[PDB]
């Protein structure tokens, strides 16, 4: 159990402890869900707060016109890797003066994440991106990971209780393709709604929208054009 | 452009014209010159726009820092030393700079004269500028140290009134700034084809 | 040898109204004594409040513009509201004095609301001081178009000539007068106009057409 | 184990930010609330001799003409970040002749309250309180050490915040006024203080929209305190 | 055993076993072959959807390095991606230092000494990646090299990486190698890849293949493995 | 670089309905001595966009150099994505400016032809990063020579035909081998539409002397 | 957990480097400082003179400006250290700003320096703290300690060292606001420090004072003699 403390080491069987553990830092954080259309994706987080007088504490922010991410876990990493995508976004702006490939940009994440994993002096960061863009081949919900392994999916939700999330998107990734925006952002929200413990249901205040669109700039939502997306809905089947 | 400074019993007048051109050709008429560090410190606008401009907003900014720091107000000389120190480390890079700091001191009033040549230094009475010779000498002619606060007051705008009628460079609208004890306060801004009809007879 | 300037000089209006800022410019771009285009507007859309001008070497323009468009982005997406003006205005001067040793050479100038809902154009200089005026002309036609202005806007060495404030037709035809009459007599000016105005409810533009030559 | 900053937990976590917010607890407690008629803050002192000058102590200090602060636990950082928050607003009205909202103040403070590394220096062991009126009125912020920052209507820090937590969602809501608000503050800071309260005990801080200069009051606090 | 914190340090009998964990490491990743024709060399992953959540054409192993040359890794993947990043990196040098394509014995030479540099010391660690790496030209044929772990770089006509590394290669040595244009050796790599592991451990795995070759012009890109469907008409017809 | 040794000469440039063509000639002159007489300046950049340059022959190989390995990296990410003409223009003007502004010019004058997504693009560089769109562009002294042409018939007819483009480039390079000094009767064409990228060979113009019979 | 290093927390919530280092200031000498109205006053005991060497280069007690003095405990090598970089922090303040060095700005830096030099990777901080006692301000008499953690903590009197409990202790019943100084009253108050010394061995006492206008006043012990005997007086007039 020695061989369990750096990021140096290599253990015995060749699984790297920390990376495992950073893994199961990622899944302490709040639900998240993010899921396209073929013409608009869409990504819905969950809201946590320290107590009730207080605020809630934010998990989509904005980065681009045409980029939001989601998040996990910590938060000194998070706005870390918020100002190195910010820097990144607005350098291609410069020089090339074209809105960057949502790609291209996950691997400079990869990229940068992998130094921390491989040296000593700097730990793994703790972090739950879900990225959406829109290059010239339409929308993508990417999510890294710890590890730097960064995928592509159609529809993918990591956090706390996560799975019951999964296998909704599951059930209902053939379903996802076809529709608009209202009844896409409810779906989303039908997995939110089992990513919490029955008795409990989701208000406005906790919950977080952030559409992008082809033609529609990135858009954060919180309340007030939230209350036209929580109409809408029935109960659970209890 | 032509300002001038002197301090007496009731504390400092500060006065300047507003003309500010471009070699031969007058860029605008109405240049606020004195430069509004605090409500306690008055700086001005003596040859350059841009060196005068920045440097005495990053004065502003220490006088601000020092304050937040010692929770009491810096001393006149200790900014004009400041401001020194700052803009001797580009002597010969070409800074033309030769502002004026004014203020009231835990001594009472406070006049230094801080140039981009570096020659920080007390006094009584200052004028700069192209026709600040003109101010020197209408100035020292009605200068006292027992003068009224009207008549101080007409006393500099009689100066600028000369100053400005004598140069080319000197024209627009006369501001004059009384510094007080407890803080600043501008006295007005005439124009001076009013001071001309209304001097004139 | 190498010089690091050229003069292409062009022509900027600004006029500050009671709720409108309208800024002009032609889109002749020029070199010596050739013409290297007929369109390429001055103008720029910051924001929804604020347009900027700037005319002299067209590189350091495009360079600039580009760095205030980053800067914009920056303090936006760190702070959740756009600039002022004002502050847009100080960030240049910031800008312009932070290359002092290596000047551009840019006239620049700034129209736009202020918070009150009311026009304020901030003039500029290549080194960075600018000031809270009513009208200002930069570029070449800069001469030719200050006196009439206070002859109008002023209303300046006038006897019994009472003060209306500047309305917006007034002023639009205005500002069409002073670009034919001053594209009459200078060599920088023509071939387009420009015209963007800044209301409480966006940005509207219009383009009036010069002479050809 | 768990011995420095460059490795987690099974499953978590780090155990070093866990102990500064440890290290939060043996400070002194203050207590601020956000009214929108303006934001109220009080403090405790814990003077411990009559040769300690009390005026000497700092708990409020001042940032901006209308930002204020109050600091908890390790003195250290405590006067480290506000030294470097103050330059920071002056940046700010440097480069944009406006004053830096609250909230942008705590995200400049944050962007290195959780810088912490030796190589490529600590955690930081302090809790602030930050209140100030931007545009959208009055505002009160609560930072950590770990940077995880957030709005909170009435936040309560340090030691026996848990009571003063509870106690404090007894009384309040959202349309209190000033003087209820202040004397609200007081009554629960003497009911987890152990001293008689004073005119030397505590210290207010209230800064108001149309009196956004000198958020303090100064023995009108007597009158304050002796009207219970 | 002990003696074997550091990537510095040797043991009592005189091995480093960092480097040899950071091997086996690749034991427990995808099976990822190779084998070169008599005109081009053809390259094959064993791909594995995790669930239902992939879109199957994200994370591709098999990566393309230079305009004629790409990699067939296998093990942790951003190391190789990083490892990618360094080969890239290495043939645009060549090209902007002398002009013209590089030739893969001193491109494998490099990689592998930026490699065993990463095995040295003991602020880091050794590379979990193992890959493959193909090329054409018309003054040199084809050639197929083989990196491990450690560093040792030399040269095959076929290689497996990967759980069957041993398991491929029973069978790949019976194939009439040079004999074939590769057009045949794709649906070679097809059965020789469908026949390890269909349902046993696990439930789905997906099929890439790399391509390059004269056929290609000397150009190196993945097939149009949907162009004649080459694997499942045989791959059904090699179940029995 | 101060002094300029090897300058090419006039680039000619212009689109028309769904393409861009450009013509430079094959001149590598060193002083007033025609010493590199048959030499390439356009760049056949991957399948959209194309470049034409002036000036220092050197400093455009090294241009050429760098592009070739932006478009070789950004071909091997495999993404579908390459860079529109108005990203290389960009770039290029970047590239320029940040070049001058430490007192190290690229001594060159570049056009940049593309075709992409139904727009023609045409764009012009210059040394300092003057930079602009046109409907037509003339380097050197085809600016002061065969650009009235192109303002001519553009003003007298705002589109054009891959015919009447081809023929009007021909004639003002005829024009420019009448009265330049440093032209050379050996030019190239290079033309791009939405079938690609292609270049024509060293075509040669037609002359006349009639004149020299008068006194 | 454990005392080493400075930087880790302690699992309950404590450093435990700073928290040892005060313990070598109490295991050192002890040294009082009292601010009456007009004249400021501080001395070290335990002169310890042992017969074979001279003492006029072991003093404890210096001064940076002519404006401000020193005193500390701890160990002697980091107050030299320390005294030697604040006499060139004052000369570069004076080289700036023009005034006389205020009290509050030179603990501020030392304070600054030792805090940072804390937080720093695997420096030892300094074992002392500082008494920094100075009048500028229309004379306004200040006092001001340090800490080895680097915080400055403004006092009207004060004790550290051995026996720095008991010694500060008999400064509360003897402290009055009466009167005033007075400065024969500061000077008996001094006395009555210095016999309320842990050893009071009569020749060890080591005072020295400001009368915030003068420069330091190092004094003979034959008036602390007749300092000790009136204060015999006043005992015998006790009873």
């Amino acid at each position: 159990n020695q061989y369990d403390n750096d990021v140096t080491v290599w253990s015995p069987q060749g699984r790297i402890h920390q990376i495992e553990y950073a893994m199961e830092a990622v899944k302490q954080g709040s639900a998240t869900v993010g899921l396209k259309s073929k013409t608009h994706a869409v990504l819905v987080a969950l809201k946590r707060a320290q107590s009730e007088l207080a605020a809630h504490q934010k998990k989509i922010l904005h980065v681009d016109n045409h980029i939001g991410i989601s998040i996990a876990g910590l938060t000194a990493d998070a706005r870390l890797l918020c100002n190195f995508m910010r820097q990144e976004c607005l350098d291609s702006r410069f020089v090339f003066d074209r809105p960057l490939p949502v790609s291209r940009l996950v691997s400079l994440i990869g990229s940068k994440t992998q130094i921390p994993t491989q040296r000593y002096g700097r730990r793994p960061y703790g972090v739950g991106l879900l990225i959406a863009g829109y290059d010239d081949m339409g929308p993508h919900i990417f999510q890294t990971c710890p590890s730097a392994n960064y995928f592509d999916c159609r529809a993918m939700s990591i956090g706390a209780r996560s799975q019951s999330a999964r296998t909704y998107l599951e059930r209902h990734m053939s379903e996802f393709m076809e529709c608009n925006l209202n009844e896409l952002v409810k779906h989303g929200l039908r997995a939110l709604r089992e990513t919490l413990p029955a008795e409990q249901d989701l208000t406005t205040k906790n919950v977080s929208i952030g559409i992008v669109g082809k033609d529609l700039e990135f858009t954060i939502y919180d309340d007030d054009d939230v209350s036209p997306f929580l109409e809408g809905l029935e109960e659970r089947p209890q | 452009t032509t300002t001038l400074a002197f301090k007496f019993r009731h504390g400092v007048i500060v006065a300047a014209d507003s003309r500010a051109t471009a070699g031969a050709y007058i860029a605008s008429q109405t240049v606020k010159k004195v430069i509004e560090i605090n409500p306690y410190l008055l700086g001005t606008m003596a040859g350059g726009a841009a060196d005068c401009s920045f440097w005495e907003r990053l004065l502003a900014r220490q006088c601000r820092i020092y304050e937040l720091r010692n929770k009491e107000r810096i001393s006149v000389a200790a900014a004009s030393k400041l401001l020194a120190n700052m803009v001797y480390q580009y002597k010969g890079m070409g800074l033309s700079m030769g502002t004026m700091i004014c203020g009231w001191d835990k001594r009472g009033p406070g006049l230094y004269y801080v140039d981009s040549e570096g020659n920080r230094i007390s006094g009584a009475t200052f004028s700069v500028g192209s026709g600040s010779v003109y101010a020197y000498g209408v100035m020292d002619r009605g200068y006292s140290y027992d003068l009224e606060v009207e008549q101080a007051y007409d006393l500099a705008r009689r100066a600028i009134y000369q100053a400005t009628y004598r140069d080319a460079y000197s024209g627009g609208a006369v501001n004059l700034y009384h510094v007080r004890e407890d803080g600043w306060i501008r006295v007005s801004s005439d124009n001076v084809a009013d001071l001309h009809e209304k001097y004139s007879g | 040898r190498f010089s690091p300037y050229v003069f292409n000089g062009g022509t900027i209006l600004a006029i500050a109204g009671e709720d409108f800022a309208i800024v002009a410019s032609d889109t002749r771009l020029s070199e010596g004594f050739s013409i290297h285009t007929r369109d390429s507007p001055k103008c720029y859309k910051l924001t929804d409040k604020t347009v900027i001008g700037c005319s002299g070497f067209h590189g350091d323009c495009l360079t600039l513009t580009k760095i205030i468009e980053a800067r914009l982005k920056m303090y936006k997406h760190s702070n959740n509201k756009a600039m002022t003006t004002g502050a847009i205005a100080a960030m240049l001067s910031t800008i312009l004095y932070s290359r002092r040793f290596f000047p551009y050479y840019v006239y620049n100038i700034i129209g736009g609301l202020d918070e009150e809902g009311k026009g304020a154009v901030y003039s500029f200089d290549p080194v960075g001081s600018y000031q809270r005026d009513s009208f200002k002309a930069g570029g070449s036609a800069s001469a030719m178009l200050q006196p009439l202005l206070d002859n109008q806007v002023g209303f300046k060495n006038m006897q019994n000539v009472e003060h209306v404030p500047l309305s917006l037709d007034r002023a639009m035809r205005l500002v069409k007068d002073v670009f034919i009459s001053a594209a009459e007599r200078d060599v920088y000016t023509g071939d387009a106009l420009r015209i963007c105005i800044v209301t409480k409810e966006g940005i509207r533009e219009e383009t009036v057409s010069l002479r050809k030559d | 184990y768990d011995r420095g900053v460059n490795t987690f937990s099974p499953e978590g976590r780090l155990f070093q930010v866990e102990y500064a917010i440890e290290a939060i607890k043996l400070g002194s407690t203050a207590i601020g609330i956000q009214t929108s008629e303006g934001v109220c803050l009080a403090v405790e002192k814990r003077i411990t001799s009559p040769l300690m000058e009390p005026s000497s102590i700092e708990k409020i200090v001042e940032i901006d003409a209308h930002i204020g602060c109050a600091m908890s636990g390790l003195i250290a950082d405590a006067k480290t970040l506000i030294d470097k928050a103050r330059v920071e607003t002056q940046n700010h009205w440097f480069t944009y002749n406006e004053t830096m909202t609250v909230e942008s103040v705590t995200q400049a403070v944050s962007n290195l309250a959780l810088q912490f590394g030796e190589e490529d220096s600590r955690p930081f062991g302090v809790a602030l309180l930050f209140g100030g009126v931007d545009e959208k009125g009055p505002q009160l912020f609560h930072m950590d050490p770990s940077g995880t920052f957030v709005q909170c209507d009435a936040r309560a820090i340090g030691s026996a915040s848990e009571g003063a937590q509870s106690s404090l969602q007894e009384v309040y809501h959202k349309s209190m006024t000033l003087k209820e608000a202040i004397k609200s503050s007081l009554i629960i800071l003497k009911q987890v203080m152990e001293e008689k309260l004073n005119a030397t005990n505590i210290e207010l801080a209230t800064v108001q929209p149309g009196q956004n200069f000198h958020m303090f009051t100064k023995e009108e606090l007597e009158e304050v305190i002796k009207d219970i | 055993t002990g003696y074997d914190l550091s990537a510095s340090t040797f043991s009592p009998d005189g091995r480093v076993f960092q480097v040899e964990y950071a091997m086996k490491a690749v034991e427990n990743s995808s099976t990822a072959i190779g084998i070169r024709c008599k005109d081009g060399v053809v390259f094959g992953v064993e791909k594995l959807v995790l669930s239902k959540l992939y879109e199957e054409g994200s994370n591709k192993r098999l990566f393309n390095v230079d305009r004629h040359v790409g990699m067939a890794v296998a093990g942790l993947l951003a190391d190789a991606r990083s490892l990618a990043d360094i080969a890239r990196e290495e043939a645009s040098n060549f090209r902007s230092n002398f002009g013209y394509n590089i030739p893969l014995k001193h491109l494998a030479d490099r990689v592998a000494m930026y490699v065993h540099a990463y095995t040295l010391y003991s602020a880091v660690r050794p590379f979990g990646c193992s890959f493959m790496l193909g090329s054409y030209s018309v003054n040199d044929g084809a050639q197929l090299y083989m990196i491990d772990p450690s560093g040792v770089s030399y040269g095959y006509w076929g290689c497996a990486i990967g759980k069957a590394r041993q398991a491929a290669k029973t069978e790949i040595e019976k194939l009439q190698m040079k004999e074939m244009t590769c057009r045949d050796i794709v649906k070679e790599v097809a059965k020789i890849i469908y026949i390890v592991h269909d349902e046993v451990k696990d439930k789905a795995f997906e099929l890439e293949l790399s391509w390059v070759g004269e056929l290609t012009n000397g150009r190196h890109e993945i097939v149009p493995k949907d162009i004649r469907e080459e694997a499942e008409k045989y791959a059904k017809e090699s179940l029995k | 670089t101060q002094n300029p040794m090897v300058t090419g000469t006039s680039v000619l440039g212009v689109k028309f309905e769904g393409g861009v063509v450009i013509a430079a000639d094959m001149l590598g002159s060193y002083g007033s001595l025609a010493r590199f007489r048959n030499i390439s300046r356009i760049m056949r950049v991957n399948n959209s966009t194309m470049l034409g340059a002036s000036g220092d022959y050197a400093d455009f190989q090294y241009l050429k150099q760098v592009l070739g390995q932006m478009v070789i990296d950004e071909e091997l990410l495999g993404d579908g994505h390459s860079y529109s003409p108005r990203a290389i223009h960009s770039w290029l003007t970047r590239a320029m400016y940040s070049r001058r502004s430490k007192m190290n010019p690229l001594w060159n004058t570049m056009v940049i032809g593309g075709y992409a997504d139904g727009e023609s693009f045409l764009g012009y560089v210059d040394m300092l990063g003057v930079a602009y769109e046109a409907p037509s562009l003339a380097t050197g002294y085809g600016a002061y020579l065969a650009q009235p042409l192109l303002r001519e018939v553009l003003e007298k007819q705002p589109v054009l035909s891959q015919t009447e483009a081809r023929d009007l480039v021909e004639r003002c390079m005829r024009v420019l081998y009448y009265r330049d000094a440093r032209s050379y009767n050996r030019f190239q064409i290079a033309t791009v539409t939405e079938k690609g990228v292609e270049i024509e060979g060293p075509l040669s113009t037609e002359t006349n002397w009639d004149i020299a019979h008068m006194i | 957990s454990y005392d080493r290093a400075i930087t880790v927390f302690s699992p309950d919530g404590h450093l435990f480097q700073v928290e040892y280092a005060q313990e070598a200031v109490k295991k050192g000498s002890t040294a009082v400082g009292v601010r009456g109205r007009d004249i400021v006053v501080l001395g070290v005991e335990k002169k310890s003179v042992a017969k074979l060497q001279d003492e006029r280069t072991v003093r404890k007690i210096c001064a940076l400006d002519d404006n401000v003095c020193m005193a500390f405990a701890g160990l002697t090598a980091d107050a030299r250290i320390v005294i030697n970089r604040a006499r060139v922090e004052c000369q570069s303040h004076r080289l700036t700003v023009e005034d006389p060095v205020t009290v509050e700005y030179i603990t501020r830096y030392i304070a600054s320096l030792k805090q940072r030099y804390t937080q720093s990777n695997g420096r030892r901080p300094f074992g002392i703290s500082a008494l920094i006692v100075g009048f500028d301000f229309d004379g306004t008499p200040r006092l001001y300690q340090t800490d080895p953690s680097g915080t400055y903590h403004a006092w009207k009197a004060n004790a550290i060292g051995r026996g720095a409990k008991s010694v500060r202790e008999f400064l509360e019943k003897n402290y009055t606001d009466e009167a005033i100084e007075t400065d024969d009253l500061t000077i008996k108050l001094v006395i009555k420090a210095l016999l309320e010394v842990v050893q009071s061995g009569g020749k060890n006492i080591e005072l020295a004072v400001m009368r915030r206008d003068q420069s330091l006043k190092i004094l003979n012990p034959e008036e602390i003699e007749k300092y000790v005997a009136e204060i015999e007086k006043e005992k015998e007039e006790n009873e």
